[PDB]
């Protein structure tokens, strides 16, 4: 047990002003604190709240070595890819979850927060990559992607693409293409002191 | 409402030149790449050329490299394909489309397309010949009759039955390119044998390229 | 310079079926594959892009998948409007290359062809050329054979045939074979016959006519 009563900084993550781009997803470590998970589910202001490896229904009785809160922005259609054993541009080239994933995945629409008249081009995603991503791996490289046989020498053109491309977060867009904020809670359980716990 | 409209198609002799235009509306060419995709009659789709409007960089297919040239204009917001040293192999329906970035994305919007025909043959009017229903046709069965269009080179042709009155049981086959270099197709209709003597059947043929419109009536031989 | 091999070349399935189409690339293309649909006399309509991304205004039944360098397009349930041709296209390495194509046809019970023979018009004989037409309409499957026999002697090199698309309501094919020859050569023989061999036929049909008779 922790032996100290300090609420965990979940507000910092869910209510953060600006979210990171999925290619450079943000990760916050959580330790030496206590927090009520069931408050989140009870709020019921989220559109997707799926947990793998643990019941969501008021499961605060459990204590974990560490917790990880990963946040980013994607499209609605792409939310289905933020789960174990899924394929797609996001799952392959941006954010991968392991098949033995024990955690929770939370997602909610943010059209009012992350749209701007004429488009918001601040949120990018990786479009070209030579190989798939390993689980919980992050790639921020901006090197020109050489598709042809000829070298690119760091110049944009045909067969020489910049790897990252921008989301067309238009305000008049359909739900499938509207921005969605995602937070992935991972529960690192190990043979180490339990620094995170439930209430009481 | 994004829209892409083709223009400049027509008929050209082998070795000639033709400039196709693709006017865009509802979006700016900037940040986009305009492509030209051609489709030969009854065959697959073949990419020809592409251009990044902003930078001006171009890319061509090996089959038409050197002969064709692709261009764009940002103020006019249109894209052009100049085609020189044309060959019979180039005859096809040419479409213009757009994609985001130099690559990686699909073609969102296509124009309706324009037909380009490359042949030494000259534009000729169609000859219409009747296909009368056989005299020995079963009464219970339904006798068949039709119209035959022969020797018209410009491919576009339209056919109608009784000024659009007969829209059922009608079959208009696609044209075929003859050894002479002129097209020839036929249209047919199945009607009840009893109404052969009572009703009057007319095939209306329109050839817009040569501006030739004609109508012909079908009747039994009797002899 | 990548080559996209598409299968199947042709496919026949019933309404409400689940359909799958595959495209394998010669080299790795990351996820730069797209899927288009084309109906007769219409421009291609974009269905999927970047492998597995739906396009706005497109039924949710269409889905796209990528396994390594193999790409798949799936239809959960077929609807009468989904009967058309489908292409895959890659935009990874220029020149961009499309697939060979996959035609999807509505399945139907075997039907025999209604065959008719039309002799040359006299107006045409005035010009000096005679065209004999043979029509076989409202039959399925598309496969069919037409043989021209003049006095029981096969004629080759002067026959041309065309086939219609599936009827909107009948869902059946029709074929027209025209045999053209000079008036002099037409007058040399007396019997003109159009033998027809079809899957849905016990024996070959042979509609014929004799010159100088009605
Ligand atoms: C986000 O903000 C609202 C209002 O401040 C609050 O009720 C909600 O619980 C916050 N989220 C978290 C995880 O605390």
């Amino acid at each position: 047990f922790p032996n100290i009563t300090n609420l965990c900084p979940f507000g910092e993550v869910f209510n953060a002003t600006r979210f990171a781009s999925v290619y450079a997803w943000n990760r916050k470590r959580i330790s030496n604190c206590v927090a009520d998970y069931s408050v989140l589910y009870n709020s019921a202001s989220f559109s997707t709240f799926k947990c793998y490896g643990v019941s969501p229904t008021k499961l605060n009785d459990l204590c974990f070595t560490n917790v990880y809160a990963d946040s980013f922005v994607i499209r609605g259609d792409e939310v289905r890819q933020i789960a174990p054993g899924q394929t797609g541009k996001i799952a392959d080239y941006n954010y991968k979850l392991p098949d033995d994933f024990t955690g929770c995945v939370i997602a909610w629409n943010s059209n009012n927060l992350d749209s701007k008249v004429g488009g918001n081009y601040n949120y990018l995603y990786r479009l070209f990559r030579k190989s798939n991503l390993k689980p919980f791996e992050r790639d921020i490289s901006t090197e020109i992607y050489q598709a042809g046989s000829t070298p690119c020498n760091g110049v944009e053109g045909f067969n020489c693409y910049f790897p990252l491309q921008s989301y067309g977060f238009q305000p008049t867009n359909g739900v499938g293409y509207q921005p969605y904020r995602v937070v992935v809670l991972s529960f690192e359980l190990l043979h180490a002191p339990a620094t995170v716990c439930g209430p009481k | 409402e994004v829209q892409l409209v083709e223009s400049g198609g027509g008929l050209v002799q082998p070795g000639g030149s033709l400039r196709l235009s693709c006017a865009a509306s509802g979006f700016d060419l900037g940040g986009y790449s305009m492509h030209w995709v051609r489709q030969a009659p009854g065959k697959g789709l073949e990419w020809v050329a592409g251009i990044y409007a902003s930078g001006g960089a171009t890319a061509y297919a090996d089959s038409v490299k050197g002969r064709f040239t692709i261009s764009a204009d940002t103020s006019k917001n249109t894209a052009y394909l100049q085609m020189n040293s044309l060959r019979a192999e180039d005859t096809a329906v040419y479409y213009c489309a757009r994609s985001y970035y130099y690559g990686g994305f699909g073609m969102d919007y296509w124009g309706q397309g324009t037909l380009v025909t490359v042949s030494s043959a000259s534009t000729k009017g169609p000859s219409v010949f009747p296909l009368a229903p056989s005299s020995k046709s079963t009464s219970g069965g339904t006798a068949a009759l039709g119209c035959l269009v022969k020797d018209y080179f410009p491919e576009p042709v339209t056919v109608s039955w009784n000024s659009g009155a007969l829209t059922s049981g009608v079959h208009t086959f696609p044209a075929v390119l003859q050894s002479s270099g002129l097209y020839s197709l036929s249209s047919v209709v199945t009607v009840p044998s009893s109404s052969l003597g009572t009703q009057t059947y007319i095939c209306n043929v329109n050839h817009k390229p040569s501006n030739t419109k004609v109508d012909k009536k079908v009747e039994p031989k009797s002899c | 310079d990548i080559q996209m091999t598409q299968s199947p070349s042709s496919l026949s399935a019933s309404v409400g079926d689940r359909v799958t189409i595959t495209c394998r690339a010669s080299q790795s293309v990351s996820s730069a594959v797209a899927w288009y649909q084309q109906k007769p006399g219409k421009a291609p309509k974009l269905l999927i892009y970047s492998a597995s991304d739906l396009y706005s205004g497109v039924p949710s039944r269409f889905s796209g998948s990528r396994s390594g360098t193999d790409f798949t397009l799936t239809i959960s349930s077929l609807q009468p409007e989904d009967f058309a041709t489908y292409y895959c296209q890659q935009s990874h390495t220029y020149p961009i290359t499309f697939g060979q194509g996959t035609k999807v046809e509505i399945k139907r019970t075997v039907a025999a062809p209604s065959v008719f023979i039309f002799p040359p018009s006299d107006e045409q004989l005035k010009s000096g050329t005679a065209s004999v037409v043979c029509l076989l309409n409202n039959f399925y499957p598309r496969e069919a054979k037409v043989q021209w026999k003049v006095d029981n002697a096969l004629q080759s090199g002067n026959s041309q045939e065309s086939v219609t698309e599936q009827d909107s309501k009948d869902s059946t094919y029709s074929l027209s074979s025209t045999l053209t020859l000079s008036k002099a050569d037409y007058e040399k023989h007396k019997v003109y016959a159009c033998e027809v061999t079809h899957q849905g036929l016990s024996s070959p049909v042979t509609k014929s006519f004799n010159r100088g008779e009605c």
